[PDB]
This record gives structure tokens, C-alpha cells and sequence, in this order.
RNA sequence: GACUCUUAGCGGUGGAUCACUCGGCUCGUGCGUCGAUGAAGAACGCAGCUAGCUGCGAGAAUUAAUGUGAAUUGCAGGACACAUUGAUCAUCGACACUUCGAACGCACUUGCGGCCCCGGGUUCCUCCCGGGGCUACGCCUGUCUGAGCGUCGCU
RNA sequence: GCGGUGAGCCUUGAAGCCUAGGGCGCGGGCCCGGGUGGAGCCGCCGCAGGUGCAGAUCUUGGUGGUAGUAGCAAAUAUUCAAACGAGAACUUUGAAGGCCGAAGUGGAGAAGGGUUCCAUGUGAACAGCAGUUGAACAUGGGUCAGUCGGUCCUGAGAGAUGG
RNA sequence: CCGUCUUGAAACACGGACCAAGGAGUCUAACACGUGCGCGAGUCGGGGGCUCGCACGAAAGCCGCCGUGGCGCAAUGAAGG
RNA sequence: CGCGACCUCAGAUCAGACGUGGCGACCCGCUGAAUUUAAGCAUAUUAGUCAGCGGAGGAGAAGAAACUAACCAGGAUUCCCUCAGUAACGGCGAGUGAACAGGGAAGAGCCCAGCGCCGAAUCCCCGCCCCGGGGGCGCGGGACAUGUGGCGUACGGAAGACCCGCUCCCCGGGGGGCCCAAGUCCUUCUGAUCGAGGCCCCGUGGACGGUGUGAGGCCGGUAGCGGCCCCCGGGCCCGGGUCUUCCCGGAGUCGGGUUGCUUGGGAAUGCAGCCCAAAGCGGGUGGUAAACUCCAUCUAAGGCUAAAUACCGGCACGAGACCGAUAGUCAACAAGUACCGUAAGGGAAAGUUGAAAAGAACUUUGAAGAGAGAGUUCAAGAGGGCGUGAAACCGUUAAGAGGUAAACG
């Protein structure tokens, strides 16, 4: 554990890590899009959402 | 339902008539007690049963709405008669009046102490003691099937709105609580016999 | 009646979760009442039995007012051994007769830091209950 | 035979280490329900798979 | 064999049917599961009217049903033009455009313009920033009547 | 066409099934092309394909593939949909433009065979027996 | 008196009946998660006394951590004052995880390599021994090194 | 088996089973006494069935008669004494008499078996009589290689890559 | 001397040594008529929806011309009708 | 006669990545029988089914009309009820057999290519520099004019003027742990009692379980919108209305022939092969082949998409008018186990001492197994395959009888 924790500190922030240091989670979960390119939106899509946002309304009876 | 595969997950063939055994199918192979012994029939040990119970039996019945409403009216009208209520076995020999109507302070009760004290003053408490006397074990295989204890049916409190009336009883053995807007023939005539003793609130 | 749809009521499932229950759950199952002096000295009604409690038997053949020290808690069989609940076998040697801890009553507790803090915890939770009598 | 491969000799080593009686202290465990080694093999009667 | 008198029956059971039987024993389970998703959606959209947008008046399309009238998929672009509201703001208001619906007649055009104008006077539009009302509604209007509408609009 | 793979032409039983020679395959030759490129290049994703000339014997197709793990593709919305796991080997589930046409999808009266979403989905629905609770 | 037959009492043989039930079956709900970071599966191994089952991987009937708070138990053993700070069980996020297996240097009812680094005998010299690391196919982007009586330019 | 109902029955003895005991019913069957047993059971009103057996060369399990019968007869053969032992036609030692008769009933291997090998101990089962014997049971032990094989080579052939 | 098939079985027709236990007209759909019930020129929610928080309750209640629809209230002609 | 561009194409244990196998209840794509029924059988039927092959997901597929209609018109997909055993198919026999409208559940819409304009305005890689990918640099590489990005897609769009309206939008409850009411009161049964009397106590808790029978009150729990504890849930930036001038679309595809399968699809519903092979006021559809002509309808040959829907596998729960050890899964147990077969594969039997081991000390006969006493226990008529212990069958005692085999009315 002391050896492995030293290696985790050595590669703290380097570009490439050993495969046994980088996280395991699940083979399918390692293939999914990460959190930055998951919510990339085009300019045609993000112009529509400033011009036409969903409004908060109510309808009286 | 029984399993769809039960009695059929064996390989079995009839032997024919050269052998001096019956023409039932027989388990194949060798080397165990199972080999060459009868299979697939309803008379064979470890075989399929006859006409295996399917899951699409018609379990449910529909009754017409006018017929269900007329069972209610016939059940409410049978519980205003002291002969039919007593013949159902209730202890109403000291009950002041049928139908018994108590007033709407009852619907806001909270504790079981004030609940039991209400039934003693209305002389509806000997009917609860016939429930305590009748607590016994069921006879039969129901005890393996989570139906171990059986008891008498007692009174039926009928209310208009809940303001605490459900929590206040709920713990007295054999007390059914019906909302008056949603009456039920399974609880106003248990066993199919008319005349459950019912206690009404004034708003109900 | 039970209203939680997540706890079961099934006879064969409650027996199964009792007969092979892990040994730290068996410790709670093998609880015992306190004496009338110790229920009002503390506020606790019942407490899981410990190696060196002093206790007396209230049911069975060894019923009496003799105080015996617990000498072994045999959680594998749900049974406890008390110093003078004995019989001799054919050899002349003497074995302890195990009795279920629901049939004894703790006449003094064997206190330490852990059995104090779980004995103040069981006293606090009643005081939250006795303020709701309004 | 006397000429055997290594992975057969090791297969035959496992089958004669499990060819053994039950210990006598097993029978005194709580919730025993076992009384002899029911799957004991004899070299003359029941041959191996191999 | 036919016995004496009766129908010539032709029962459709020659095709291994009991492998494909849809029982319905989860029917009250799914009436509860659907109902818990109506109640959950209706509190996600908290003053928005629990049932979705307004729907037009649509005449039913055959000779058997053209005396009755129902609700359609949405308002046509010609109804949106002469009620004077943009086709891309209207879903943000709860109107549900239908872009492929023609208007052949005039009094069915006018009955949905009249439905749209009567809706637009009736809905209460909260501002984007509640600290600064731009054009939406008066803050007194949003207090004693900001309730969610149940059933269809 | 598709020669039936039966030894010496002896299909067995019932002369409606005696056919060996003049039989045809259900998917098209273009769809067979898109499958063969997708099985070889398993790490790529088949987008679409087109025709570049025949022969009497052969027929040539160019197949557009996409590497789903290049960051010119994962960092572009409106093409990062093909990086989802539900689009793996989409030429073998039959849903590129070439293999879609053999399925009989479409709207209208000419396409009642697939009115649940495939031929097997329609057939399954109109051959289950709905046994309600209150029959 | 034997034998035989009938009936009863008692004794066997046998395991029906009955009672029991940590098991199924059926319906419903909620989740809906494998793998080159070596999966499923298989093999062999592992306990003081231990064969099977079960658990586990040469750290091998388990290590750490956290919650728990005095056992485990068939026998023995020595623990752990329960704060000179923790028995046991549970949880499990840290660490470990033999060989085969998509199975990855090549091969397999067997065995033989190649490359680089380190150690030992050497006392850089690379022969021997040990150790470590890499050495499969397909494919993409990029790089490097090329090939062409392919298309050309300048000479 | 389920809904009801009998202020039902029961460790002061339920079910079950047995019975030269008492009776009832045309019968299906039932009630009571006695014995055994050791924890649950039954009556009425409805409800629901995987609801009643002599047969199917029926299925599975048990058991008879046959019957202490058929049998324990292929390849010439045993005998005396002693020892151990609770016990000897069968073990061991000696003595005799014999057989295989070197294409062996001898001495070693290949396949195949898998510990049977070898000691000591047992004396239940098993070795179709019996055993003091065993290839059984228990407890221990035992297979050592530069040179003997595998390993290497190709054979009939099997088999990827390019296609 | 029983079961069985048969014009005909005590049969020199077949099956049955003996005992226990298991062992064979079921369930779904569609019809037909008969009977019981409710409503009645109508009838029926079966699907969906609404209702303290799901012990029982996966039940029960309610909707409104939600009556959409089914069957019934009109026949005949191949069809225009 | 070399040097250099590019184009085609090689080799690397090149730098960084990715695919392969499993499971497969449900889902998609293919391939695809024969038993069977027709009282024979060959078309039909079984059946687009079983088996076979491939590929997925937590759902999948489908999906924003080349649609339905013919009406006063509806308006993506999917599912339910109905349409309907109907139109239609069919040795017009057996048999098969949908759709549209109506009612519900759910509801959500969009994106390119092209045509064009914007000084390629675009993307990847590397190096350095600031935050835990962001941001900023690089006379740093490369992709790319054989076309990246913005605007923009049939619901039209753009560019101009003209009128008008402004201050934006995005991003940085669940899980686990410990606790919480009230009789071991008196009397009497019993081997023990949770029994039976008596006097209760808690109740928002009288579900169930354990405990030496049968327990609201002994113990764990149960009830409670009960408690405490721990853990998880800077970017970016105008819009609308009118008017003029322009801009407008997917080809070996449609379609036709013919062959084969398929379908309710009938002079051809879909799909495929092969030959022929387009058009632009065109093309498709308008359920009888054809010519002619009005009218309606939609815009094929590119793409994305939640919900409602399915689920005999998995993880984890809950329940039952179910079964009760020859039943229920093959498997209540050292069960896919022992064993059988070269292999593919086949495949059992087997639950119960007692509350507690108190599991019979000791004496005595025997070589031992086995007995006789003695002892444990409420009980060994519970003695280690032991609850109860039926019958067939057997031994023994008792009673009765016996040459037409017994048995029976
Ligand atoms: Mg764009
Ligand atoms: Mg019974
Ligand atoms: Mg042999
Ligand atoms: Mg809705
Ligand atoms: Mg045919
Ligand atoms: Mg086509
Ligand atoms: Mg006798
Ligand atoms: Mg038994
Ligand atoms: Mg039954
Ligand atoms: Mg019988
Ligand atoms: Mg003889
Ligand atoms: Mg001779
Ligand atoms: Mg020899
Ligand atoms: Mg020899
Ligand atoms: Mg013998
Ligand atoms: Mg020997
Ligand atoms: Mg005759
Ligand atoms: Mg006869
Ligand atoms: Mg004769
Ligand atoms: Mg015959
Ligand atoms: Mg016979
Ligand atoms: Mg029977
Ligand atoms: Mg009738
Ligand atoms: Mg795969
Ligand atoms: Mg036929
Ligand atoms: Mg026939
Ligand atoms: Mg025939
Ligand atoms: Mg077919
Ligand atoms: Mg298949
Ligand atoms: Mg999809
Ligand atoms: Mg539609
Ligand atoms: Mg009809
Ligand atoms: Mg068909
Ligand atoms: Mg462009
Ligand atoms: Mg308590
Ligand atoms: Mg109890
Ligand atoms: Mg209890
Ligand atoms: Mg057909
Ligand atoms: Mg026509
Ligand atoms: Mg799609
Ligand atoms: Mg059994
Ligand atoms: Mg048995
Ligand atoms: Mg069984
Ligand atoms: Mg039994
Ligand atoms: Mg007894
Ligand atoms: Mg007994
Ligand atoms: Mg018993
Ligand atoms: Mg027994
Ligand atoms: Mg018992
Ligand atoms: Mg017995
Ligand atoms: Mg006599």
C-alpha cells in the first residue's frame, strides 16, 4: 500500500498513467463520453435556447 | 400453477414389445437407479401431472354494478334487524338500539384507551370478548402458508371522514373500519351471510 | 399489524433469518431482561448478555433464586452457561446445562466503556418517547 | 503407465489425496449430518474418468 | 364432427398459441405505476397545467363521425399567424404547433383563432427573472391564482 | 441469386421446398457489402454506402466508416450520436440505409406487414392471445 | 405330538399414514451491472488437527479500512487488560489476485525462443545462473523509413 | 384448502394407527369404549378443487411361494508334523508326493490401470466354504539421471497467413 | 374367478404372485340450449381514469350518455340501392 | 541523370487508442424444416414456427409522411380497447386473415448534403504556461479548396431597405449504523410450560419469529410526517413585422419487364436477383389490368430522437384459497453430486433421537460382535438411518379345527 500510494502521487496530474493506476470502473463505463463532451452543444442548438427558453406559466381556471 | 417444464426435462423413449415390460416411456442410459424406469405419464413416479395447472385459469369474476349495489342495500337492511344480527352470533343483548349511532366526536379519537372505553359504554364490549375467546390455531396446511391464527369477526365501525378514527381502533381484535362512501360487501356480510353488527357515526 | 412492505411476515423466512444469522446479530437476539432494581436504576429494560454478568434463572428445572455468574455465551447454539446450572453425566464428571437467555434475568451488569455508552443510548431513546405523551 | 505426462501425474495426485476417510472429530460438530465419505473411490471397482 | 345443429366454427388455435399468451396479472400494478408518474410529472411542472398544452378543435374525418368534434394534435401555422404568435414561442407557452395541418375552411380556422385568443388572455405568464418583471404579468396576478390546472385545458 | 446450400440438390420432403437454383436472398447485394466491411473493421462504425460500378461477375461498393474514438468525432455534436453503444454493428441489425430497405418499413397501406416496427414485432402482436383478467 | 388352516396377543421384517418444513413453485415489484485494466469457464492449490461442500489465491477458510463491542468452539492452542486504544461477525471503497481460457512470443497428451535492463559467479566480456520488462491478430489517427518504364517539375 | 360460524375440542392427551369391545345406517360410511401415540384437530353455512382404485404385460418401494431347492464339477493332487492363535481342510515353516516343463504356470517390458507397490495393525463388512490370509480396511513409507526415454527431426498427413 | 372385448367366458381367450403409495374427462376459447339473478328497448365498463399513505387491498367504490364500442332495436338484394 | 513535388502503395515490438469472448428472458437482422391437419395426398396447413447463424440494449426496434382519406376532413412512432374472426386469401376445401376511422396511455421534435455567401472564418496533435478538462501562448506540426466551420432544409430560406421591440442564455431524496411501550403478578396444572383460574398493564405497537407446550405484555421485532449518527444526490449574445430582389433539393435510384420467396393483398402486398433504365409544372400514392382527362394528396432514393411498450436470464425484495419429502424444480441433504457412456450426452437415492447429550458410568459372561444387570430421561414401548411405526410377510404363545384344495351365500 505504501508503494502504490507513492505511485499515485508520482503520476498526480501527468498526461498518461499506468493502466493499473487509472480507474477500473467497468469496461463499458470506460467507453462512454466524459463529462465535458457529453454536454457540448452546437451553436445552432445553443442559439435556439437563448432565443426560445422554456417559460414558467400557469393557466387560470 | 405448476412448472411448464416439470416432468418433461428427461429424455425418455418407450421400449416396445419385445421386452416383457409395459409400454410406458422409460429413462435412457445406464448406471443409476433412474435408468430404464418409467417417465412422462401421470401414473409414473416423478412424471408430469395430468392436465397441469396453467396460469391462465379464469381467476376473476365480474358482477354487474346494479347487482353489486343491491347486495349492499340488502346487507345494510339486514343489519337493522336484531334477529338477523344475533343469528350471526353477535353479543348485542345490552346494545341500546339498532342501528347504533354514536356522534361525531368519535371520529377524532386518538388513543386506544378512549377507544375501548367507548365500546364498553355502548355495551359493545362483550362482542370483543367473543373475539378474544375465539383466537385459536387454524387446522390444516394453512399453518405452513402464513394463515396460522384465526378469529371471530367483531363489530364494524362506519365513519364519514377520518380524523384519527382509524388509528384509534386498528389494534382492537376484529374491528373493521369502513368509510361510508366506499362500502364493501366482503366486509358487511362476511362469509356471504347477512347481518354483521355495524356501528355508525352520525355523519356517516 | 405490520405495515412496512419491506419487512416480511413469512414463517419460513423469519426462521431462516434466525437459525443462520451472523454472530453479531445473534448477540442482539440473545438478550435478557434486567432485574426490577436495574430497570429503575437505569431506564433500560433489556440488554444483550455478556460473558461475566450475574444472573438467575426464572423458568425450567433450574429455576430458583440462586445468583450465578455467566461463564460462557455459546452463540452458535443460542444458549448460555451459568456457574451452578449443572448436572453430572454417567462418568461422574459434570457438564453445564445451557439455557436460553430469554429465561434469565440480569441481577448485576458487568460494566465497561462500551456497555456504559450503549446503556445511556437505550436510556436516551425512551426519554424522547416519554415527551410524546401529550 | 510408467510413461505419463506432467498434467496427468498431477491429475492422479489430486484423486488420491481426496481418497481418504472423514476425520473423527468432524462427527462431533454441531449440526453434523455426515457420517462417512460417501464419494470414496476404489481402484478396482470404479475407474477414473481419465 | 358436427353433431346436429350449430354454427360452423373456425377457431384460430392451430398455431401453438399457449407459448404466446399475454396474461394481465400486472394490470393493477401498471395502473399504479402510470398513476405515480402522472403525479410525479405534475409536480415537476408545478403551475403548468398537468396535462400538457392546449389542443385545437378538430372535426373528425369521415361520414360516420363528422358531426362530433374532438381535440387534435396541434394548431396549424395559419392559425398561429392570424392569432399573431410566433411558431417557436408557442411551445414555450404551451400551445403545441402542428406544422402539417391544412386549413380548408374559414369557420374552423376562426374557431381555433378564437380558442387561441381566449387561451392567451387566460394564461398567467411568470417573468424570467422574478426580481424584474419585463413584460409578463403583474405580481398580484401570480399570487392568489397560480394553481395547476387539472384535466385538459 | 442464392444457391441453396444442400448436398446434391436433395432438400427433403414436400416439392414446394424442392427449390435449389432460382432462389433469391432477402437482403440486397449492397447490404452484403456493408456487412463484410463491418465484420472486418470491427472497431469502426458503418455509416452508409454507395455504388461504384459493376461487372458481369462482381459489383463494387464504397463503404463510409467512422472511427468512434477519434476526438474529431467525440468532440463534435451532431456526429457524436454514432459513438453511443447502441450503434455498434448497425449494419448487422439491419439499419443503415442499404439494409433498411429490405425490411419493409414505411408508412401507409403498402406496409402493413411491419406495423409494429418490424415483421417479427407485428407478427408477435397479432398472434399473442390477450387473456385479460376479467374475460 | 408333528404339520396345515383360521383368529387374536406379543415379537420381528418393512417404512405407509400422520404431524412437522432454513425447500420449491407461481404471481408481483424495484433495479437492470460482463470482458485485453485479462471475463464466463476450467485446472491445481490453500486450515494446527480437514475428505466433501463452502470460502479463498503463494498476503490463499483471507490482509487493510470502516461500523460493531467480547467472542470462536469438535478438540487443542495462545490470545484479546475492551484506553499503552479491540475479540468476533458484518460491511467493503484500500491492497493483493497461481496456471489454463477471447488467451497475447511460437507450440501443446510435448517443449523451444528472441530483445532490453538488473544481480551473482564475472569483477562490461559477455558466456553461465537468477530476477524484471517487452515480444498476438485486426484496425484508426499521427510519425518514421521506403517503393514505382504512376503523374510531373527543375536540372 | 378458503370465507364465516360453534364464548367448539385439546398436554387432565390432538392427529394418526390398532382392536375376539359397544352400536347405528338399505348403503356410501359414521359414532363410542380400550390400547398405543405426543401437538394439533373438528362440526354446521357457503366456496374451491391436482377429490375416492383391484385391474392398465400400469409407476415406484417392500415382500412371499418356489427353497435351505438349482447349484458352488473345464484344465491329474494331495499328505504328515510343528508354530502362531479364542479358533486351522485353506496361514507359515519343514518333510514327502506331484504338475507347468524354456512357443513355461519362468524372468522383463509396451499399451492400459493409478498406489494396487512396501511395512505394520485390524478381523465388522468384502475376497459366492473358511481364514490367524489378501490386490480388503486403517496407519505410515516409497519412484533420485548431461549419457535411459521425452525433448529435436521429418513421414502418411494435419494446418494457419496471402488469396 | 374376477376384470375385459364379444352373438356367446368358469373356459383349453387375454391381464392379474402379494402389499403400500401414486394413478386417468382437465383447463382456455368459441358456440348452442336449459336453468338462476339484475336491469329492461335497452344493456354492459370489459379498457382507461379518479379516490387516507400498498395489513387485508393486486380488493372494494366512483365516473357519464368517460357509452367510444359490442350485442340488441330492420329487413332484402350479387350490387347500385 | 540526380534532386524534388504529389499520387498510389508498403513496413515497423513506431506514439496514442479501439475491436475480438461471455450471457442471451426480452430486442433487431438472416436462414428456415418436418411431425401435424386436410379423415388418403401433391397446392394449402403446420409456419415465417422449432432447430441453425450473426448483432445489441437496459430496453430494443420504430419515428416526425413520397401517410390516411374522399369528409364540414384528419396529422410522427409505439402500446391498449374496438374495428373483427371482418374486407380479403383459400384443392374458394380444411383453414387463414389485416387496415383506416372512433376511444384511451404517452406525447417532442429535429439535423445535414445541395443551392449560396462569409480573406478555411474549422478540426486534430505536440510543446510551454495558469486552474482541478478549463484558459492562454508556440515564424510548433498536420488534416483540409478532391471543401472543414458559421448562417440555412421544404413548416420555405436568404440578402437588402422600412417599421418596431429589446437586454440574453448556458456552465462550474437515497444508502448504511445503533436505539425507543407494557406481567415472567397470585393460585394451580406439567418433564418444561407461553396452559387454566384471578388481578392487571401497554396499545399510532393484538403482524410474524424465537424461547423446554399454545406469549400483545420473556426476547428480537411491530407502530410512530419517532430519535441520533455517517455518507451520497467563466463563457456567450439582438429579435420581429412589412416590401422589393433573389434562392430552392438525395440516380444503376425511381420506374418497367421477368424469375423466386412472401403477404389478407386479390391482372402481382412487400423483398430480392437479373435485364432495361428515367423525369423536372416532375415524381409517388389515390386496393381491377389499360388509354384519356379533371381533382386530391404527399415530396422517395441522407440522418438523429425521450415517454407510453416487452422481459421464463441477472441482482434484490414482497406475496399466495399453490406442493408438503413417490408431491413441489432433477436437486429441502457433501446435486448437475455419485454413477453410466469413447463421445455427444444421460443422470439418481437420500429430511425428523431428545427440551437438553443427560449419547448408558460401573459389574458380569464371551476372543469379539453381542447379552444380562445397573444408570439417564416424563419416555428408550425415543439407543446414533433413532418421531409416529400400517400392510404384505415371518416367529412365538393361546384357542379352535383338519381324508372330497381353500374360500364364500
Ligand atoms: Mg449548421
Ligand atoms: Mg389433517
Ligand atoms: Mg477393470
Ligand atoms: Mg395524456
Ligand atoms: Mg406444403
Ligand atoms: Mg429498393
Ligand atoms: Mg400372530
Ligand atoms: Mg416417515
Ligand atoms: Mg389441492
Ligand atoms: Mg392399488
Ligand atoms: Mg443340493
Ligand atoms: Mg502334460
Ligand atoms: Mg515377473
Ligand atoms: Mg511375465
Ligand atoms: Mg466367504
Ligand atoms: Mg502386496
Ligand atoms: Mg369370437
Ligand atoms: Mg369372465
Ligand atoms: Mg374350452
Ligand atoms: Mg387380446
Ligand atoms: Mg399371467
Ligand atoms: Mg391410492
Ligand atoms: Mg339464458
Ligand atoms: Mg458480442
Ligand atoms: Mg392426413
Ligand atoms: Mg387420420
Ligand atoms: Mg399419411
Ligand atoms: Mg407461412
Ligand atoms: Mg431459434
Ligand atoms: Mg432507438
Ligand atoms: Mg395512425
Ligand atoms: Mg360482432
Ligand atoms: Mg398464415
Ligand atoms: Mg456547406
Ligand atoms: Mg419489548
Ligand atoms: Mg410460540
Ligand atoms: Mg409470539
Ligand atoms: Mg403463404
Ligand atoms: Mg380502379
Ligand atoms: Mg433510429
Ligand atoms: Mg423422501
Ligand atoms: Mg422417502
Ligand atoms: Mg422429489
Ligand atoms: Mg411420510
Ligand atoms: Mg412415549
Ligand atoms: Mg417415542
Ligand atoms: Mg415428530
Ligand atoms: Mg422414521
Ligand atoms: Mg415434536
Ligand atoms: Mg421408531
Ligand atoms: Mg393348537
Amino acid at each position: 500500500q505504501t508503494q502504490k500510494e507513492n505511485l499515485r502521487k508520482f503520476y498526480k496530474g501527468k498526461k498518461y498513467k499506468p493502466l493499473d493506476l487509472r480507474p477500473k470502473k467497468t469496461r463499458a463505463m470506460r467507453r462512454r463520453l466524459n463529462k465535458h463532451e457529453e454536454n457540448l452543444k452546437t451553436k445552432k442548438q445553443q442559439r435556439k435556447e437563448r432565443l426560445y427558453p422554456l417559460r414558467k406559466y400557469a393557466v387560470k381556471a | 400453477a405448476v412448472s411448464e417444464l416439470a416432468g418433461h426435462q428427461t429424455s425418455a423413449e418407450s421400449w416396445g414389445t419385445g421386452r416383457a415390460v409395459a409400454r410406458i416411456p422409460r429413462v435412457r442410459g445406464g448406471g443409476t437407479h433412474r435408468s430404464g424406469q418409467g417417465a412422462f405419464g401421470n401414473m409414473c413416479r416423478g412424471g408430469r401431472m395430468f392436465a397441469p395447472t396453467k396460469t391462465w385459469r379464469r381467476w376473476h369474476r365480474r358482477v354487474n354494478t346494479t347487482q353489486k349495489r343491491y347486495a349492499i342495500c340488502s346487507a345494510l337492511a339486514a343489519s337493522a334487524l336484531p334477529a338477523l344480527v344475533m343469528s350471526k352470533g353477535h353479543r348485542i343483548e345490552e346494545v341500546p338500539e339498532l342501528p347504533l349511532v354514536v356522534e361525531d366526536k368519535v371520529e377524532g379519537y386518538k388513543k386506544t384507551k378512549e377507544a375501548v372505553l367507548l365500546l364498553k359504554k355502548l355495551k359493545a364490549w362483550n362482542d370483543i370478548k367473543k373475539v378474544y375467546a375465539s383466537q385459536r390455531m387454524r387446522a390444516g396446511k394453512g399453518k405452513m402458508r402464513n394463515r396460522r391464527r384465526i378469529q371471530r369477526r367483531g363489530p364494524c365501525i362506519i365513519y364519514n371522514e377520518d380524523n384519527g378514527i382509524i388509528k384509534a381502533f386498528r389494534n382492537i381484535p376484529g374491528i373493521t373500519l369502513l368509510n361510508v362512501s366506499k362500502l364493501n360487501i366482503l366486509k358487511l356480510a362476511p362469509g356471504g351471510h347477512v347481518g354483521r353488527f355495524c356501528i355508525w357515526t352520525e355523519s356517516a | 399489524m405490520k405495515f412496512n412492505p419491506f419487512v416480511t411476515s413469512d414463517r419460513s423466512k423469519n426462521r431462516k433469518r434466525h437459525f443462520n444469522a451472523p454472530s453479531h446479530i445473534r448477540r442482539k437476539i440473545m438478550s435478557s431482561p434486567l432485574s426490577k432494581e436495574l430497570r429503575q436504576k437505569y431506564n433500560v429494560r433489556s440488554m444483550p448478555i455478556r460473558k461475566d454478568d450475574e444472573v438467575q434463572v426464572v423458568r425450567g428445572h433450574y429455576k430458583g433464586q440462586q445468583i450465578g455468574k455467566v461463564v460462557q455465551v455459546y452463540r452458535k447454539k443460542y444458549v448460555i452457561y451459568i456457574e451452578r446450572v449443572q448436572r453430572e453425566k454417567a462418568n461422574g464428571t459434570t457438564v453445564h446445562v445451557g439455557i436460553h437467555p430469554s429465561k434469565v434475568v440480569i441481577t448485576r451488569l458487568k460494566l465497561d466503556k462500551d456497555r456504559k455508552k450503549i446503556l445511556e443510548r437505550k436510556a436516551k431513546s425512551r426519554q424522547v418517547g416519554k415527551e410524546k405523551g401529550k | 503407465s510408467s510413461h505419463k505426462t506432467f498434467r496427468i501425474k498431477r491429475f492422479l495426485a489430486k484423486k488420491q489425496k481426496q481418497n481418504r476417510p472423514i476425520p473423527q472429530w468432524i462427527r462431533m460438530k454441531t449440526g453434523n449430518k455426515i457420517r462417512y465419505n460417501s464419494k470414496r473411490r476404489h481402484w478396482r471397482r470404479t475407474k477414473l474418468g481419465l | 364432427a358436427p353433431s346436429r345443429n350449430g354454427m360452423v366454427l373456425k377457431p384460430h388455435f392451430h398455431k401453438d398459441w399457449q407459448r404466446r399468451v399475454a396474461t394481465w396479472f400486472n394490470q393493477p400494478a401498471r395502473k399504479i405505476r402510470r398513476r405515480k408518474a402522472r403525479q410525479a410529472k405534475a409536480r415537476r411542472i408545478a403551475p403548468r397545467p398537468a396535462s400538457g398544452p392546449i389542443r385545437p378543435i378538430v372535426r373528425c374525418p369521415t361520414v360516420r363521425y363528422h358531426t362530433k368534434v374532438r381535440a387534435g394534435r396541434g394548431f396549424s401555422l395559419e392559425e398561429l399567424r392570424v392569432a399573431g404568435i410566433h411558431k417557436k414561442v408557442a411551445r414555450t407557452i404551451g400551445i403545441s404547433v402542428d406544422p402539417r395541418r391544412r386549413n380548408k375552411s374559414t369557420e374552423s380556422l376562426q374557431a381555433n383563432v378564437q380558442r387561441l385568443k381566449e387561451y392567451r388572455s387566460k394564461l398567467i405568464l411568470f417573468p424570467r427573472k422574478p426580481s424584474a418583471p419585463k413584460k409578463g404579468d403583474s405580481s398580484a396576478e401570480e399570487l392568489k391564482l397560480a394553481t395547476q390546472l387539472t384535466g385538459p385545458v | 441469386g442464392r444457391k441453396r446450400p444442400v448436398p446434391k440438390g436433395a432438400t427433403y420432403g414436400k416439392p414446394v421446398h424442392h427449390g435449389v437454383n432460382q432462389l433469391k436472398f432477402a437482403r440486397s447485394l449492397q447490404s452484403v457489402a456493408e456487412e463484410r466491411a463491418g465484420r472486418h473493421c470491427g472497431a469502426l462504425r458503418v455509416l452508409n454506402s454507395y455504388w461504384v460500378g459493376e461487372d458481369s461477375t462482381y459489383k463494387f461498393f464504397e463503404v463510409i466508416l467512422i472511427d468512434p474514438f477519434h476526438k474529431a468525432i467525440r468532440r463534435n455534436p451532431d456526429t457524436q450520436w454514432i459513438t453511443k453503444p447502441v450503434h455498434k454493428h448497425r449494419e448487422m441489425r439491419g439499419l443503415t440505409s442499404a439494409g433498411r430497405k429490405s425490411r419493409g418499413l414505411g408508412k401507409g397501406h403498402k406496409f402493413h406487414h411491419t406495423i409494429g416496427g418490424s415483421r417479427r414485432a407485428a407478427w408477435r402482436r397479432r398472434n399473442t392471445l390477450q387473456l385479460h383478467r376479467y374475460r
